[PDB]
């Protein structure tokens, strides 16, 4: 039960901290007038591209 | 200068939201919600190193969008309070031609497109160093002059 | 029992690779997801 | 000028066909048969992905195809119904401008040569995005406005 | 029979991918007025040179 409990909370960590990657590295994006994401970087972050 | 895309968002206004280009802008220190109902109910993505907040513009109010550019020649620009001069890579006015509440105001160049908005300033003697948002090619930037408080 | 008792959990049956196996790629996970988070830091640090 | 054909409907006009360069470029949203028998009867490969139909001028008796250019600078261009403004990555007009079944009419530069084809277009408010088909040195590339309708 | 059907089937398939991958491909160069097929391009798709 206790193994359980930490390995599902160490994913649950590991997945935070791509949310807050995927926040941080795209807002800057999106703040930007034309929202003018690259085409690898909307295929890596899982995001939409300005026209979308 | 001759356009206004300055709406209120609080009874006590404490700065403006505005519409450059495609997103609507507002600082990020200023508390209220945006007026005229349509940018009310935006959603804002917020970040604090940027103090900076922005909303897709509706379509159908698209049209009243600021002109926009990253482009800025060392000269003078225009705003709703007189001119400022852009000098060594920064924006500066004299003082006391802004106060606090007159942040969230686009600055202009000569073709009427925004090139930065004022957060607050830093007054030193008779001029005062503008802390504001500012673009470059594909990214959004800030400028904050040592001592600048906050608008 | 000729024998002493079997005590605290870490001398438990081999063929245990399983719990090394499930550690290691719930570890790795974090390890990745941490690596990525640094890398974006250390970027949005440098931008101003 | 005078490059323009009728895509006709059974009962009504839908949109129209423009030659452009050596190949001759309908709209795939507009549906009907060209008023020309001899471009009625030619074979179109269909494309959703950039809404055309295109095909192949017979120009040993088609000479009369436009000039084209892949060019976009900022300014004004003759899309027969008035001039458009572009600027940034888009075409805007007059909202009581546009209409339905003008589909497949093509933007004109100064030196009357196209550079898009219209397709539809958005109310922004004030003004109307324009929704066109343009292209690039190497292929062909579409512009969509956000909310924009075929016409 | 059925083994043979099956093995008949995949070739079908992979040369049904194919041709549609080449239409995809090759679309934006035979739908652009003024453009030239590439030489290499054309060798791959398996088509005529340029417009001709």
């Amino acid at each position: 039960s206790v193994a359980s409990f930490v390995l599902l909370s160490m994913v649950g960590v590991a997945v935070g901290m791509c949310m807050c990657a995927r926040r941080r590295c795209i807002t800057p994006y999106e703040l930007t007038p034309g929202a003018t994401v690259p085409f690898l970087l909307s295929l890596i972050c899982c995001i939409r591209t300005a026209k979308a | 200068n001759d356009c206004i895309f300055e709406v209120k968002h609080e009874g006590k206004v404490t700065g403006y939201a505005c519409l450059v280009g495609d997103k609507v802008m507002k600082p990020a220190h200023v508390k209220g919600t945006i007026d005229n109902a349509d940018l009310a109910k935006l959603a804002f993505k917020r970040s604090s190193k940027y103090d900076l907040e922005c909303a897709q513009i509706p379509v159908h109010m698209k049209s009243d969008a600021s002109k926009f550019t990253h482009e800025k020649p060392e000269g003078y620009y225009n705003w709703h309070h007189g001119a400022v001069q852009y000098s060594g890579g920064r924006f500066t006015i004299p003082t006391g031609a802004g106060k606090p509440g007159d942040s969230g105001r686009p600055i202009f160049d000569n073709k009427g497109r925004v090139v930065a908005i004022v957060l607050g300033g830093a007054n030193e003697g008779a001029r005062t160093a503008l802390s504001v948002v500012t673009w470059n090619k594909d990214i959004v930037t800030k400028i904050t002059p040592e001592g600048a408080e906050e608008w | 029992a000729s024998h002493t008792t079997l005590g605290v959990q870490d001398i438990s049956a081999t063929a245990m690779s399983w719990v090394q196996k499930i550690t290691g790629g719930v570890g790795l996970v974090v390890a990745v997801a941490a690596l990525i988070l640094i890398v974006v830091l250390c970027v949005s640090f440098s931008r101003h």
